[PDB]
């Protein structure tokens, strides 16, 4: 409201030159060319009135598309994670039986998927829902590097999500990500991206939750006018670095990746989700998954698959490692800070 | 040893507008920038401060211009009057740097 | 001062005169249409060029 | 294009005007002149000891 900072004062409320360039057009001249040579309230409403009218007289700021979608609390639980963790789309899990019986290679169970899908059902019930990404790290936990964090992560989902026995639900689920590699059809056939947290609806055995699809994160308005800010939240088991392990220092914007890691082997067959940043283009990468993970290609058709998941803006990326709380739980959570979600494809093995 | 490094440089072009000065109005000659631990150590020994607060100019500088004074004028209609106004416009533009 | 000078002589000077050289117009556009042979060339044993 | 200015804060020092009268070193000579000494032929100077 005017103060006397000016030049970044005006700078801010959205400048000199679009004065000056409407003074050439519109403030001079007739050229364009020319011939030759009643006692708390009202005044309190009447005032928001007026606001909209404050909304009226006026009114960078960056866009958005922000979807929503009807969701059931099986899987995820957009009240226990906070807002700004990763979500993940499905498809609809009737295709699941009859691609599994042509994708399978022979001599394979094709019949284990449509099992061990149908134990979940009534595991969680003790419809193409959510999967979120904390959910998901606990679930393919008995894979990874760091086992302890990976059981951190198990530390609070047993507690915090909504359902009965949400350590049956993880048990069942890591059952049918080994049957999704054993009968060939990978997680990544199923799992699609669905944009970042920012706000969820509660209701009785489902959730609307809302996400952004496509855009920046940290400027949604949340929807509590104190604080319209949510971080960027991945557990320490999945983030991985490229800038450090190919000594890639310099300053520049910083991609991230999902990256899903294959091991086909006789019912013993392993599933590693990982975020990967790097400065790196898409198409200069799949040579830095063959420097990394040669050890998943001996034991198996790739054994990687991969895809976009945003972009970070920034010249030198600032990422934190912290451990916040989920409840009263604990867990080393690497925070990243100003990312902007560009979705994309996966990328193929067969 | 001090006094070699004092003499080794010729003086330059340059004679500004204003000098700095003492107290008495001493001109001063020039800076030595050390360490703080070197800076010590010399004024025990080796020196004497000979004054406190000394004076210093206070504005900056500024540049007289004679440039390359260049015309685009627009025109309506062309006469000699229309055309001298360009001979006109330059005495008018040379006018206004003095 | 000295090139407002200049500029006082060209404001202030003869402009122009009256003569003769015959103008034909072709298409749209005047022309000069000019000989030189005699008032140039003529009893001197410079060729025309 | 081209630009120019000039400073109004430094000023330069072109001369150093060295006089030989300044000079510590004119006790050792007599600086007689002439105005006339190129018509001069072999000049004598005498000593009675």
């Amino acid at each position: 409201t005017k103060p006397l900072p000016t030049a970044p004062m005006a700078w801010a409320e959205s400048s000199p030159r679009e004065l000056a360039g409407h003074a050439p057009l519109r403030r001079v001249l007739r050229p364009p060319i020319a011939r030759r040579d009643t006692r708390a309230t009202r005044d309190d409403t009447e005032q928001a009135v007026d606001k909209i009218l404050r909304g009226a007289r006026r009114a960078g700021a960056p866009r958005y598309h922000l979807t929503r979608q009807v969701t059931l609390t099986d899987l995820c639980q957009p009240n226990a994670e906070r807002a700004g963790a990763l979500l993940l789309a499905l498809r609809h899990p009737t295709d699941l039986p009859h691609l599994a019986r042509h994708r399978a290679p022979p001599g394979r169970q094709t019949e284990r998927l449509a099992e061990a899908w149908g134990q979940l059902l009534e595991a969680s019930a003790l419809r193409a829902g959510l999967v979120s990404f904390n959910f998901l790290v606990a679930a393919c936990a008995a894979a990874y590097d760091a086992r302890d964090a990976a059981e951190a992560v198990r530390a609070h989902i047993t507690t915090n999500y909504g359902g009965t026995r949400a350590g049956a639900r993880l048990d069942r689920f890591s059952e049918c990500l080994r049957a999704m590699v054993h009968t060939h059809v990978f997680p990544h056939e199923v799992m699609r991206f669905f944009g970042g947290l920012v706000s969820w609806v509660t209701q009785d055995e489902l959730a609307s939750v809302t996400a952004v699809c496509s855009g920046p994160q940290e400027a949604t308005h949340t929807g509590h006018p104190g604080r319209p800010r949510s971080a960027v939240t991945i557990p320490a088991c999945a983030f991985v670095d490229l800038d450090a392990e190919l000594c890639l220092g310099g300053p520049g914007a910083a991609f991230l990746y999902l990256v899903f890691t294959y091991r086909q082997c006789r019912d013993q067959e392993l599933c590693c989700v990982y975020v990967v940043k790097s400065q790196l283009p898409p198409r200069g990468l799949e040579a830095a998954l063959e420097r990394l993970f040669g050890r998943l290609r001996i034991t198996n058709c790739t054994y990687a698959a991969f895809a976009e998941l945003g972009v970070m803006p920034d010249d030198s990326p600032r990422c934190l490692h912290r451990t916040e709380r989920f409840g009263a739980v604990g867990v080393p959570v690497v925070i990243l800070e100003g990312v902007v979600w560009r979705p994309g494809g996966w990328r193929a093995c067969a | 040893w001090l006094v070699d490094l004092t003499t080794a440089t010729q003086p330059s072009v340059a004679v500004p507008r204003l000098t700095h000065a003492d107290t008495r109005g001493r001109p001063v000659d020039g800076v030595l920038v050390t360490t703080a631990a070197i800076k010590q150590r010399l004024l025990q020994s080796f020196l004497k401060v000979e004054d406190t607060e000394a004076d210093v100019p206070v504005t900056y500088g500024e540049m007289v211009l004679n440039g390359a004074n260049l015309v685009t004028a627009l025109v309506m209609g062309k006469a000699v009057r229309s055309l001298d106004d360009v001979g006109r416009h330059l005495l008018e533009m040379q006018e206004e740097q003095l | 001062e000295a090139n407002r000078e200049t500029l006082d002589e060209l404001e202030s000077a003869p402009q122009t005169t009256r003569v003769r050289a015959d103008l034909v117009a072709i298409g749209d556009r005047l022309v000069f249409l000019e000989a030189l042979e005699k008032r140039i060339y003529a009893a001197t044993n410079v060729p025309y060029p | 294009d081209v630009e120019f200015d000039a400073l109004l804060g430094s000023y330069c020092n072109t001369l150093s005007l060295v006089r030989f009268l300044e000079l510590g070193l004119s006790v050792a000579c007599v600086c007689t002149k002439f105005p006339e000494l190129a018509y001069m032929n072999e000049g004598r100077v005498q000593f009675e000891v």
